[PDB]
């Protein structure tokens, strides 16, 4: 029951927008300003590029 | 500290100092290309006839 | 004739530019970083998008 889990609010999910695009000849580049906030922690495994 | 520590002014010339800057402290002959440093010269032949 | 206004070089209005723009669909995103300076107060009510 305590420890574990906030009681304040917080998105489980959160979604970044590219800062800097470069649509090229034969490639893509994107940018972002991936941020992780105070109190939090974030798993690589759970990012991916939509 | 937010307060900028440039402080310019219209009546300065920061472009020309330069240029009699470097005068003074070398050999305006050679070239640099790093900094697009060559001189601009004439031919003295062509400003003064013989 | 003390205690009110800066005797310092102080800009009264600031211009803030887009770090991050993101146009959409049926919307449009803009992130700034509003700064507020040492020994400077600002009342939001002075704020407003151009």
């Amino acid at each position: 029951t305590h420890d574990v889990t906030t009681d304040r609010s917080q998105r489980l999910t959160l979604r970044f927008i590219p800062v800097d695009r470069e649509d090229t000849a034969y490639s893509y580049k994107a940018r972002f300003t991936l941020a992780v906030g105070d109190n939090r922690v974030l798993d690589m495994a759970s990012t991916y590029f939509d | 500290s937010q307060l900028n520590a440039v402080v310019d002014l219209q009546d300065r010339n920061t472009e020309l100092s330069y240029q009699l800057l470097l005068d003074s402290i070398g050999d305006r002959t050679r070239y640099f290309s790093m900094w697009n440093q060559a001189v601009d010269s004439y031919d003295p032949d062509v400003r003064i006839i013989e």
